[PDB]
This record gives C-alpha cells, sequence and structure tokens, in this order.
C-alpha cells in the first residue's frame, strides 16, 4: 500500500508515592479519572498523537514511587528520553523528592541537558503546601518548564505531556 | 521469596508484578483480572512466548510461573503475555466428538473423557504429520503414534510394528508450543507448526519441530499431547476454576 513514517518518544513519569503519576497517565491515554489508589511497580502505555504537524508514537513508562523498587530506576533512566517530574502541590515531602530524581537522571544519563518538565499535580485542591512561584524557581533553576496539572479535572494533562515531547524535539 | 515479573498485552504494553515465588498461573491471571477491571471469563490466560523461535504456549493453571521463568536462557528475551484463550478447555466441554473418527483408539462422552485422563492407560493418537528431520532443513511426511510412553513414527508407511517404530519425543521433560504468524518457510509445508522444547534440566534443548496439514489437526495433536502430559490435573483445573 503505502509506507508511513513515524517517530517514537520514550516518556517516563517519575515522582514519589501517590503524587498522581498513573492518574495523569491514564487521563492522557484513556480519558478518565482513577479515584482509587493502585500502587504501581512499572506500567507501560502507548498513544498515537499528532504533534506540530508530525505523527508520533508516545511510549509512556509509569514508574514506582516505592523506594523498595529503586533498583529498577537505572534501567528506565538509561532508556528514557524525556522525564515528567511530578510532585503534588499539597505534599512538601514530594517536592523535596523530585530534587533527587532530577539528580539521579542527570547522573545516570551523564548530561546537564535532559528533556524534563516539572509537574505540580493535584492543582484542584484547596490545601496547597507548595506555592506556584516556589516551583517556578526550581524549574528556572533547571531550565525546564513548569506546568500545574489536575488528573481529576484534566487541567494541563495534554499541556504537560506535549510540552515534554517538544522539549525532546528541540534537544 | 519474591520475584518481579512483567506481563505483556497484545498491544505490547506491560505491567510489572511483584509476586511470591510459589504463585500459579491461575493466581497471576486473577490478580491481573482484578487490577485491570476485567470480568472473569475463565478464558484469561498466561502464555509463555518465545520470540526468537516464533512459538508460544498456554501456561496451565497450576504451573508455577517462576518455574516456567527458570527454564529460560538469559539471552532469550522470552515474554509472558496475558490474553483470552477460548480453545483451552474445548475438549472438556465437547469431548465425544473432539477427536476425528479415525485418529483415536483405546463413543460415550465421559467414556472418552475417562480414557484420556487415566494415569494407567493412554489411548493412541495416530495420523500423518510433517517432520523436520534433525539438523537438515528438509521436511518429510510421516505416520505418527502418540502413546503413554511418548511419540513415535513409522519408518514404513503407517506400520505400527515394533520393527518400524522410531522414538521421536518424551513429554515428561519437554513443553509443547504452537507457532505464531512467523516464517514457516524454514522449509515447513504449512503454517500449522508445533514443537517440543526440552527442559534445561535434561541435556541439550534441541527443538523437535512438527507440522500439521490443517489447523484443526494441530489442535487435536496439541490437545492430545497436553492431556498425556498433564493428565487428570488438566481436568481438575477446569472443574475448579477458582480452587477455593
Ligand atoms: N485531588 C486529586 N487527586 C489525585 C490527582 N491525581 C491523583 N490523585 C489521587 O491520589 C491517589 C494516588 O494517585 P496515583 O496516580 O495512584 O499515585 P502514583 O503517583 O501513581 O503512585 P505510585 O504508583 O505508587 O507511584 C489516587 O487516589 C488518586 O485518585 C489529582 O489531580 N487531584
Amino acid at each position: 500500500g503505502a509506507m508511513g513514517s513515524m517517530t517514537e518518544y520514550k516518556l517516563v513519569v517519575v515522582g514519589a508515592v501517590g503524587v498522581g503519576k498513573s492518574a495523569l497517565t491514564i487521563q492522557l491515554i484513556q480519558n478518565h479519572f482513577v479515584d482509587e489508589y493502585d500502587p504501581t511497580i512499572e506500567d507501560s502505555y502507548r498513544k498515537q498523537v499528532v504533534i506540530d504537524g508530525e505523527t508520533c508514537l508516545l511510549d509512556i513508562l509509569d514508574t514506582a514511587g516505592q523506594e523498595e523498587y529503586s533498583a529498577m530506576r537505572d534501567q528506565y533512566m538509561r532508556t528514557g528520553e524525556g522525564f515528567l517530574c511530578v510532585f503534588a502541590i499539597n505534599n512538601t515531602k514530594s517536592f523535596e523528592d523530585i530534587h533527587q530524581y532530577r539528580e539521579q537522571i542527570k547522573r545516570v544519563k551523564d548530561s546537564d541537558d535532559v528533556p524534563m518538565v516539572l509537574v505540580g499535580n493535584k492543582c484542584d485542591l484547596a490545601a496547597r503546601t507548595v506555592e506556584s512561584r516556589q516551583a517556578q524557581d526550581l524549574a528556572r533553576s533547571y531550565g525546564i518548564p513548569y506546568i500545574e496539572t489536575s488528573a481529576k479535572t484534566r487541567q494541563g494533562v495534554e499541556d504537560a505531556f506535549y510540552t515534554l515531547v517538544r522539549e525532546i524535539r528541540q534537544h | 521469596k519474591k520475584q518481579v515479573i512483567k506481563v505483556y498485552s497484545e498491544d505490547e504494553t506491560s505491567r510489572a508484578l511483584d509476586v511470591p515465588s510459589d504463585i500459579t498461573a491461575r493466581d497471576v491471571c486473577q490478580l491481573l483480572i482484578l487490577k485491570n477491571h476485567y470480568i472473569d471469563d475463565h478464558s484469561w490466560t498466561l502464555f509463555e512466548h518465545l520470540p526468537h523461535i516464533g512459538v508460544e504456549r498456554t501456561i496451565e493453571d497450576h504451573e508455577l510461573v517462576i518455574e516456567v521463568l527458570s527454564n529460560w536462557g538469559i539471552e532469550e528475551e522470552n515474554k509472558l503475555y496475558f490474553r483470552k484463550n477460548y480453545a483451552k478447555y474445548e475438549f472438556f466441554k465437547n469431548p465425544m466428538y473432539f477427536f476425528p473418527e479415525h485418529m483415536v483408539s483405546f463413543i460415550s462422552p465421559t467414556q472418552i473423557l475417562q480414557m484420556f485422563l487415566s494415569s494407567s492407560t493412554y489411548p493412541e493418537i495416530h495420523g500423518f504429520l510433517h517432520a523436520k528431520e534433525q539438523g537438515k532443513k528438509s521436511w518429510k511426511k510421516i505416520y505418527f503414534f502418540l502413546r503413554r510412553s511418548g511419540l513415535y513414527f513409522s519408518t514404513k508407511g503407517t506400520s505400527a510394528a515394533p520393527r518400524h517404530l522410531q522414538f521421536f519425543s518424551e513429554f515428561g521433560n519437554s513443553d509443547i508450543y504452537v507457532s505464531l504468524a512467523g516464517k514457516k518457510k524454514h522449509g515447513a509445508p504449512t503454517n500449522y507448526g508445533f514443537c517440543f522444547k526440552p527442559n534445561k534440566a535434561g541435556g541439550p534443548r534441541d527443538l523437535k519441530m512438527l507440522c500439521a496439514e490443517e489447523e484443526q489437526s494441530r489442535t487435536c495433536w496439541v490437545t492430545a499431547i497436553r492431556l498425556l502430559k498433564y493428565g487428570m490435573q488438566l481436568y481438575q483445573n477446569y472443574m475448579h476454576p477458582y480452587q477455593g
């Protein structure tokens, strides 16, 4: 028939336990919100999308926040092209953990220029423990974008993932 | 005693599970039914998929998944898949006419059923198959006999005389695989291939490759071989879908 060119992007969603990594991923892929909490070890997802006039396959790796499984981190970090770095905006502990992720990726891949988006999730809540400007800084400090999201409302989900792809593409 | 395993779907996505070392195929399926918000059909199945040789098999309910993984070479890149399989226990549903008229010998439904599941006697399954003679790339059409003690072919037409019988394979320490949609054209007459792979706890694990005339002929063979290998356990699995 006809040959069809397509570019693949390996995205990895990282961050502490319960920040909303899977809810965001499932929202992107499956267009619905998971209210239940279902501990992830490592789950893989695929989606064809058109980004900036180009056909892309996004291979999305949704990873463990559980430290018990930190040995697996090195393999998915070598393999990953872009990293969605997620903390929750009502959980300061999560915001401190993302420093360590950024650093582990920086080291594992051996580069100061890894495509990344810092994602402040659960933006639909009233009980903020991390202010937008606080994270705006750490993003500027890394040179990466900052997007606030809600898996529950769908706010900024597409924004966050498509931005990472654009980060990959421009690097 | 735990192992992290990865289970794939048809779309080639996957989910990791950390599971106890004594976990059965049934228990992994049920875990995955619950996690994926599926409805238990009894057709959900774990498959052992060997990508480098183009074959797969159903993992029987009671098998220990970690024992299945242990028989893998580490360079093999083998995979576990999870999907529905409707044919699995077809013999158990519609026994008396499952096997064609000419193929078996020892008509009542539970008659044939009881004869297939006994630990003493086995029936005999006989018919033509194509076999890749060992080391060579060519294939021959030959008459075969499946018995309690294993699989044989005749060096002279269809003759069952001990003079003409040649041992082909054991199934105590081999597993049965069916080919996917890969290149048959490593000589094979049809796409209806199946093969036996020895456990690594034997000697050299050389594939014994076979090939049927028709899809339905393969299913009967693979089914006969499965019943011979697992016997009554197969039936128990089916008759107690939840085991508890
Ligand atoms: N209010 C609100 N709750 C959310 C949001 N995203 C996720 N949650 C909830 O927080 C809990 C954990 O979300 P998950 O996506 O399962 O967390 P996770 O980061 O994937 O956890 P691990 O898989 O263990 O790393 C679930 O109950 C979600 O419903 C959000 O945007 N808003």
